[PDB]
């Protein structure tokens, strides 16, 4: 009744785990595809989720309780919510941790002083479809790749949004709430270029993958910029630890 | 090659092959049971199987490695009379590695440091284990090395003489006179020493090994 | 050439 | 309620039952089975797990790490199977316990990182996974390993002076190995960079550049990882002088001696070898006078204003110390008298590092051992007493050489044998040998004691048999199957010098002899009157010979030799009571004269002497004549075509067939004597060489010293003074050592992979009637 | 190589007999580190011990 | 022995177009298996290719014919012959050829008939670019040592000493200039911008990631030549970090975890690389995000790839040109040009792509 | 021929000389070192024996006999300059 989806370094990810999450994002939904498609997607993430744990829950300590209470309240059985909760806020945490690590920002021309720089005039609610690459997505991955994202571009979004995502928002849909202009990826300030209400955007060529995103609605500049590239480096980051680890799939 | 079967029948059949006399399939089912079940049932069973049928191989560096192995891990076992028997052992046959067969050479002015840590080793022993059922036969391996030893001494004595060196060759005899007295290496280098004493003039000292040869002859 | 083998 | 587990083949289930909180008469829920499972693969017992529904209480199913039963390596071609395997075993996963595939990876760079060491900057590995059943898989890792990384080039920067291909001649690291040559290999080690850099800097103080200074060793990698480029980037300074010596510090009252050691003429050019041969005088002065450690600093006070160095020998005599007893360690084969009977050092002397150091290179000569290291260890509770303890560590002595050669003097030679050098470690050399030229077929089985007397002489036996066919050696046709023994004392009366007197037995059987006039008459004064004809004779002597010698070599280096000289004065002459009487006298000389300072410009002077008679009433036997001409003696000349000519007799040949003429046979017409061309060699020779050595004129410096260029001008005679020129008028007088026939020519010498390659073209401007002037001679390998 | 020492037919070593010091003189000390102690016991020798490892 | 993989197979592709040779010009033996920078060169019309002998031959870029030839090699009597051992790339600017030798003698050779106009001694083998930039001529010595020299009297007018590890590889970062400040790559991992006049030590920033392995395998040389744009200097260690650093203070940008020792493009907001591993990356230049990866050239000995008619060019040690796209990535075009293989750079310039094969043999090719 | 056969200490004829009587046995195993060879038998008899066999020269011994007694001082010097 409990079986194992995969094994992740000297984790294992379970399938009591993998139903329990896929029910959530059931309640929580919007309108989902068909279940095995969700399965796949359900185990893709969990493993995505316990390759970073694992860097993390070895080297970096555990998130407090009574702040974890409290953002939840600020925001079924209680010991497995409140498991998943010690389960997420860790693993974010820890993302940031690297991340930021992986990012530099200077005061200089980084900071973007010369505040209101590419124009920045509304907030934007857009979302997100990414297509998985493999960091040498050569020989046929990317021509393979090319075809799904014409596919989905096509098609387009609902249902692609969880169908073949890599994103943590793959469930959610790929919502990112608000957005201004800079605090997007440096691959999507064209593709704003081209934006509209309601536009399809084709997929952008990226080391990440193909990326598709659809306009819903319509010391500054420091947040929006390192929103940018925290947003290009987690992509990035997530891809790399997706690589530089052993991952098999089950039938069972 | 050796199946993966239990522990049982494994270690039967390689005892049976070792009354058998076949050594080298015993050595090979021994390693093959020590490998694939480490420190498993009656291992200590297993690891004097192994030194010594690697003894009765003429395998001795494996065996010595085997042996410090056990000695290392069994500080206080029931057997370590028994492995420190068989290290000596091993040392004794690594002492008289002829190259080809045992003939008249009788290898005495080869390389004495294995009978030097054969000597030790079974002194040892002897000392440690008065009682044990080896105790007689390591006295008796004792003497044999012992005369080994003389006789090396005795040899690089007579190379002395033949080359000249008195100094080198009364330092010689009196080293056989302090460790080894009582063996007939030392009796025949007695007339050695006197040569080299009377060869350096010396008969104050020719004398006195003249005496101890007339009192002992 | 001359060969000699070590045995 | 119970659980009930499926497998736990190989784990204890103990473990499982521990690291499981759920048991048996326990809660049961989803959340606790989840923590049990999550609990029991965190400690990496069970590769899978599973729990299956079952009606009955609980059910587990467990499949465990599979454990690896043996490790397989495959492609490790420049590394040892078990060196790797020991990198798996650091890694701490190995045969007995479970393989986990997230090491894998790491064992696979582990690989490449000795490989990196080893010098393969590129060798891929490859994991297979062979299943097994009881829960087991076999590693069979795939090996590739890619282009060795070799030396594309050396260079050196501000080599003003010298030439770069002529400074990396002389380093072991090479950039350019002709197939040709066998100038060493192209790959790339610390250690052999370190000793080229130091033979560099000797290069450079060798030729007075005391401020010459490496600034810089630049090793870069060419991007590929297979090719290394080595730039010594120096600073080489003047040519600097030698103003004077001066000596300092406790020279122990030999001040006087030391000075005496220190003359240097001024206004010469400073020199590192002339320097630490100087430093290496007083230490072994200072070591003969009883001192085991003669500290010897000759620091050079270099101006730089007038350019020359001042140098200060500073000496300090250590305290003496005595070896109390030398000691070998790993004689295993060869007993302690072989060993201690190459050592200078003396047990119960005073030690000295010279000596010591001359034990060991001895030790190294024997080749007994694969390596030979000393070590002075302390006496304890003795200030100035030590223990000379040599370690060796014993090679398999005995081997079987096979060797094959081709020559225009003795066509293909066949060598082959086994030898022993090391008979039962007694030091005794025994070994049978064999040869088979166009024309000589030998068979030897030789025992030498190296040490007959303790003083260094050798007793060396050797049963040999040599079957001689003269017709195959440009001669007049004769077998002579030879067979014996020798027994020669070798007496090492100084080093550069070998006497040698020995005593041998030797049976001749001569047949199918070509009647002439030479071996005529040695017969008829042999007291035998055979007909001359029936061209298949038969003759049988037995023949007791005093064999002497003395070899005097001082010649600097042994292939391609410099400066020095090699004499070899061999003679042999007949113990009464043997059917043969006579002597012969044979002296071989080779003399090396550099007329450069670089050595590379030298004159060759090689003589070939030899004189034989019988002692009355006896001839020297024909088939000793000397020869000369072909290689090696007379260039551009046929193999022993110098000398008397055969005048064969008129006779009827065994065969016979028009358009040959078979030599003067009756069938053919002939019913008179006839001047032939096939000499049969003379009972004196006298032979003189004059070759100029120089470098080879269209090459790489980097390997010119491997090729010897050489123009060479041979004077040769052979004269049969036993000669009838009175009866014998018609013919040329061969007792006349007046018609000295010369060629002049060229010649290459040079180790190529197929041996030692000597090849020379020469013109004999002055021969006579008989002489087969052969241009072109050559000998590969004769090795 | 080494198979002969499997029998190595020993045994006939003499018996260790010490050197008397004849009078006006004694003999170097011992310093007995190659010195045979008097254990003794039954243990068959001459290829009627066992050398076969005994389990327990 | 064979190479850890066996080098990627030939990617067939349909060219869009016919790649041709425009014209060949053979140079005796070319540079040879011996990896240099030797690249041929173009100022107006006339394409300066050299060789390793030292034989510098001036060719009219349109057809290929020998304007002039020059021997740089000194031979000494008939006993031994001294190749010049040119490494340094054919640099033309000021109406001289510029020629770095590995007997750390740089070259001024006159462009009218290929006479020497001056050669100057440096520290040591000039393997860089003989740069040319402010009235100097600036080369990187295997020694360590960034020289800069006069360019019409040759002396040199100053040296300034980096950092030589024990280990590095083959080759040196031309210097690049900007402002009056000279960005070189240091072979220790340390990008280091100096003054143009005297060289006084502006800043000096560590880009690799390297050292962590701790053996002689993670190299951390910076062996291609910066790139400044924007004010920005780009610089590619070797096992170390594509990085991005201001070009005032030195402060990184932002960094990639790529290692090469070879040439990148850096034009747009595109930055074009061939990786340590043969693979051809394109990235952002605002974020580095790598824009796409093409692994099907693995491990095939790329060279530095250029930019001909809005196409990537790359060669290989085959003789293959590929055509790799701008836009995806994907190989627009292969051409088989020689057999001997490809090792030193491209140029493209004029609208001509010259290119020269490891034994010399110049060709122009049309897109 | 044969090579240099050292035996013994080496006494540089003016260390010997610098031996009296009444010195401790510390003192002339400082000032010569300890010799090669000692007296097992007797009391503490120490002999230096300086011989030297060249290439075929002939053998030149210089002996030194030290007679302690029990205590450890030097009692006697028995010099023997030559090979008698
Ligand atoms: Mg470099």
């Amino acid at each position: 009744v409990d079986c194992v989806a995969a094994v992740v370094n000297n984790g294992v990810v379970l399938e009591s785990d993998v139903d329990g999450l896929m029910q959530s994002v059931k309640l929580n939904a919007q309108q989902l595809p068909d279940d095995a498609t969700l399965r796949h997607q359900i185990m893709e993430r969990l493993i995505m989720d316990q390759i970073i744990l694992q860097m993390g829950q070895k080297m970096g300590v555990k998130i407090s309780d009574e702040q974890l209470d409290q953002a939840i309240a600020n925001i079924l059985n209680y010991n497995t919510y409140r498991n998943q909760i010690r389960k997420e806020m860790i693993i974010s945490e820890v993302r940031n941790n690297e991340v930021r690590r992986r990012i530099t920002i200077l005061p200089q021309e980084v900071e973007s002083l010369a505040v209101g720089n590419q124009n920045a005039s509304t907030e934007l609610n857009l979302s997100h479809i990414l297509i998985p690459l493999p960091e040498n997505p050569t020989s046929d991955q990317v021509n393979e790749a090319e075809s799904q994202a014409r596919a989905i571009v096509d098609q387009a979004f609902g249902k692609l949004a969880i169908a073949h995502s890599a994103d943590q928002q793959a469930l959610n849909g790929g919502q990112m709430g608000w957005g201004r202009i800079q605090e997007l990826p440096g691959i999507f300030a064209q593709a704003l270029s081209t934006a509209k209400k309601g536009d399809i955007v084709g997929p952008i060529r990226s080391g990440v993958g193909f990326h598709i995103l659809k306009v819903n609605d319509l010391d500054r500049a420091y947040r929006m910029l390192m929103n940018r590239k925290f947003s290009e480096e987690a992509a990035s980051w997530m891809q790399e630890q997706r690589a530089s680890a052993y991952v098999k799939i089950l039938s069972n | 090659e050796v199946p993966d079967n239990p522990p049982n029948e494994i270690y039967a059949t390689a005892q049976q092959k070792l009354q058998d006399g076949n050594w080298r399939q015993a050595i090979t089912q021994l390693e093959a049971l020590d490998n694939r079940y480490p420190f498993g049932p009656y291992s200590q069973q297993v690891q004097l199987d192994l030194i010594y049928a690697y003894y009765k191989n003429a395998d001795l560096p494996l065996a010595q490695a085997a042996i410090d192995r056990f000695i290392r891990l069994n500080p206080t076992h029931p057997n370590i009379d028994y492995v420190m028997y068989m290290r000596g052992l091993t040392n004794m046959a690594l002492d008289d590695s002829a190259l080809q067969g045992f003939f008249g050479v009788d290898r005495s002015d080869r390389d004495p440091q294995h009978a030097r840590a054969a000597f030790s080793d079974f002194s040892k022993l002897v000392r440690g284990y008065p009682n044990s059922q080896y105790t007689t036969d390591a006295t008796k391996r004792l003497v044999f090395l012992k005369d080994r030893l003389a006789k090396y001494e005795y040899s690089v004595a007579e190379y002395y003489t033949e080359r000249g060196a008195w100094v080198a060759v009364v330092n010689r005899v009196e080293g056989m006179l302090r460790d080894y007295p009582d063996t007939q290496a030392t009796r025949d280098a007695l007339p050695l020493m006197e040569n080299a004493y009377r060869q350096m003039q010396m008969n104050a000292q020719a004398e006195k090994v003249a005496k101890i040869i007339a009192a002992n002859s | 050439w001359n060969w000699t083998k070590r045995f | 309620k119970d659980i009930h587990f499926e497998g736990l083949q190989r784990v204890a289930v103990g473990a499982a039952l521990l690291s499981m909180p759920v048991r048996t008469g326990d809660t049961v829920n989803d959340e606790d089975i989840s923590n049990t499972i999550r609990a029991l693969f965190a400690t990496g017992n069970f590769e899978d797990v599973c729990v299956l529904r079952d009606g009955d209480t609980l059910l587990v199913q467990v499949k465990e790490r599979p454990t690896i039963a043996s490790i397989t390596f495959s492609g490790n071609k420049s590394v040892k199977d078990d060196m790797l395997k020991q990198n798996l075993e650091a890694s701490g996963v190995r045969v007995g316990e479970s393989l986990d595939r997230t090491t894998i990876a790491d064992i696979e760079k582990g690989l490449e990182d000795f490989y990196y060491s080893v010098g393969k900057y590129s060798a891929s590995v490859k994991a297979v996974v062979t299943p097994l059943p009881r829960n087991r898989v076999d590693l069979k890792l795939v090996f590739q390993e890619g282009v060795s990384a070799e030396i594309q080039q050396i260079n050196i920067v501000g080599n003003h002076a010298f030439t770069t291909d002529e400074l990396i001649s002389h380093f072991q690291l090479r950039d350019e190995v002709p197939w040709w040559n066998v100038v060493g290999d192209r790959k790339y080690q610390k250690q052999k960079l370190a000793g080229d850099l130091e033979t560099l800097r000797s290069y450079y103080l060798d030729r007075g550049y005391a401020r010459f200074n490496i600034d810089s060793t630049q090793v870069s990698l060419t991007p590929d990882k297979k090719g290394i480029y080595v730039t010594v980037n120096i600073t080489e300074g003047d040519q600097y002088k030698l103003s004077g010596v001066e000596v300092s510090g406790n020279l122990a009252g030999h001040s006087a001696e030391i000075e005496q050691l220190t003359k240097i003429e001024p206004g010469e050019l400073y020199n590192g070898t002339k320097v630490t041969k100087m430093e290496d005088d007083i230490k072994k002065l200072l070591g003969r006078y009883g001192y085991a450690y003669p500290r010897v600093q000759s620091m050079p006070e270099i101006n730089d204003a007038d350019k020359t160095v001042k140098l200060r020998v500073n000496v300090d005599a250590g305290n003496r110390f005595y070896v109390r007893k030398i000691r070998f360690e790993g004689n295993d084969t060869s007993k302690d008298a072989v060993l201690r009977r190459e050592m200078r050092q003396m047990e119960g002397a005073w030690l000295g590092s010279d000596l010591v150091d001359q034990g060991k290179e001895r030790l190294n000569r024997l080749g007994f051992f694969e390596t030979v290291d000393t070590d002075t260890q302390r006496v304890p509770g003795s200030p100035d007493q030590v223990d000379v303890v040599y370690k060796v560590k014993e090679r398999n002595t005995g081997s079987f050489n096979f060797g094959i050669g081709y020559g225009t003097e003795s066509g293909v030679s066949f060598q082959a044998g086994v030898q022993q050098d090391n008979w039962l470690g007694t030091g005794y050399a025994v070994g049978i040998n064999g040869t088979k030229n166009d024309y000589q077929t030998y068979a030897e089985l030789s025992v030498t004691n190296p040490y007959f007397t303790v003083d260094g002489v050798s007793l060396g036996g050797r049963l040999f048999y040599n079957d001689f066919q003269a017709d195959d050696a440009d001669l007049s046709d004769y077998t002579n199957k030879s067979y014996g023994t020798d027994v020669t004392l070798g007496f090492p009366i100084n080093e550069y010098n070998s006497l040698r007197a020995g005593l041998g037995y030797v049976h001749n059987s001569l047949s199918n002899m070509q009647p002439q006039v030479a071996m005529w008459r040695y017969l008829y004064s042999m007291g035998e009157h055979p007909s001359t004809s029936d061209q298949d004779n038969s003759f049988k002597t037995d023949d007791f010979t005093f064999n002497y010698g003395w070899t005097y070599n001082k010649l600097d280096r042994g292939y391609f030799p410099t400066d020095g000289s090699r004499v070899n004065l061999t003679g042999k002459v007949t113990i009464p009571g043997s059917d043969n009487e006579y002597y012969k006298v044979t002296l071989d000389t080779a003399t090396y004269v550099p007329i450069d300072d670089d050595h590379k410009w030298v004159v060759l002077g090689r003589t070939r002497w030899g004189y034989g008679d019988g002692l009355g009433g006896k001839e020297m036997p024909f088939y000793e004549n000397f020869y000369a001409g072909g290689s090696s003696t007379v260039r551009g000349f046929q193999s022993n075509t110098i000398g008397p000519k055969a005048v064969y007799f008129p006779h009827q040949a065994s065969n016979y067939d028009p358009d040959y003429d078979y030599e003067c046979a009756t069938q053919d017409g002939a019913k008179d004597l006839c001047k032939s061309d096939d000499a049969v060699g003379g009972n004196a020779m006298a032979v003189a060489s004059l070759e100029f050595i120089t470098p080879t004129p269209f090459i790489s410096d980097k390997y010119a010293n491997s090729v010897r260029t050489s123009f060479f001008w041979d004077m040769g005679t052979v004269w049969d003074t036993n000669w009838d020129s009175s009866q014998y008028s018609g013919y040329p007088d061969y007792s006349d050592p007046s018609n000295i026939r010369m060629s002049a020519g060229i010649a290459l010498q040079w180790m190529s992979p197929l041996g030692p390659l000597v090849f020379s073209y020469a013109q004999p401007f002055k021969k006579y009637d008989g002489d087969k002037a052969e241009q072109f001679q050559f000998n590969i390998g004769k090795t | 190589k080494r198979q002969v020492s499997g029998d190595e037919a020993y045994l006939e070593a003499a018996p260790l007999a010490e050197l008397h010091a004849p009078a006006g003189m004694i003999l170097p000390v011992t310093s007995g580190d190659y010195a045979i102690p008097v254990t003794n016991g039954s243990g068959a020798v001459g290829k009627a011990l066992d050398i076969r490892p005994p389990a327990q | 022995e064979e190479d850890v993989v066996k080098m990627s197979p030939l990617p067939t592709v349909e060219n869009q177009f016919t790649p041709t040779t425009a014209w060949s010009t053979s140079v005796g033996s070319g540079i040879g298996n011996f990896y240099s920078n030797l690249h041929p060169a173009l100022a107006d019309n006339v394409v300066y290719a050299a060789d390793r002998a030292g034989l510098v031959k001036a060719l009219n870029a349109d057809d290929g014919k020998e304007i002039w030839s020059v021997s740089l090699a000194e031979k000494d009597g008939w006993f031994s012959k001294e190749p010049a051992l040119l490494s340094g790339g054919v640099t033309v600017s000021g109406g001289h050829v510029y020629i770095g030798s590995e007997k750390a003698q740089v070259y001024a050779l006159n462009t009218s008939d290929g006479t020497v106009a001056w050669q100057t001694k440096v520290a040591g083998e000039a393997l860089s670019r003989p740069v040319v930039s402010d009235g100097l001529v600036l080369i990187h010595t295997s020694n360590g040592q960034l020289q800069a020299l006069n360019e019409a009297d040759g002396a040199v007018k100053w040296t300034v000493n980096l950092d030589m590890p024990s280990l590095s590889l083959r080759g040196e970062s031309a210097p690049t200039t900007a402002f009056g400040a000279a960005v070189v790559g240091g072979d220790n991992g340390r990008v280091s911008a100096v003054l143009m006049e005297q060289g006084q030590m502006i800043w000096q920033q560590r880009i690799s990631q390297a050292t962590g392995s701790t053996e002689i395998d993670r190299l951390s040389d910076v062996d291609t030549t910066p790139v400044v744009v924007n004010g920005v200097v780009f610089a590619l260690a070797y096992n170390g970090n594509l990085t991005a650093l201001d070009l005032r203070s030195g402060q990184i940008m932002w960094k990639r975890e790529l290692g090469s020792v070879n040439d990148f493009i850096v034009d747009g907001n595109r930055i074009y690389l061939v990786d340590q591993n043969d693979r051809v990356m394109a990235l952002t230049i605002d974020g580095g995000v790598t824009l796409w990866t093409q692994s099907d050239l693995l491990h095939r000995l790329l060279t530095s790839p250029v930019l001909y008619n809005g196409n990537l060019v790359v060669g290989d040690s085959e003789g293959y040109l590929h055509w790799i796209n701008v836009e995806d990535g994907r190989f627009v075009a292969q051409q088989k040009v020689d057999s001997s293989g490809f090792q030193t750079e491209p140029v493209a310039a004029d609208g001509k792509l010259l290119i020269q094969a490891k034994d010399g043999t110049v060709y122009s090719i049309t897109r | 021929y044969r090579p240099d056969i050292n035996q013994g200490n080496y006494l540089t004829a003016n260390d010997v000389s610098k031996i009296r009587v009444g010195m401790t046995q510390q003192q002339v195993a400082y000032a010569l070192g300890t010799p090669l060879m000692s007296d097992p038998f007797g009391t503490n008899t120490w002999f230096y024996v300086f011989r030297q066999q060249p290439g075929h020269e002939g053998v030149t011994q210089q002996t030194l006999t030290l007679t302690f007694n029990s205590s450890g001082v030097l009692t006697n010097i028995d010099n023997k300059p030559a090979l008698s």
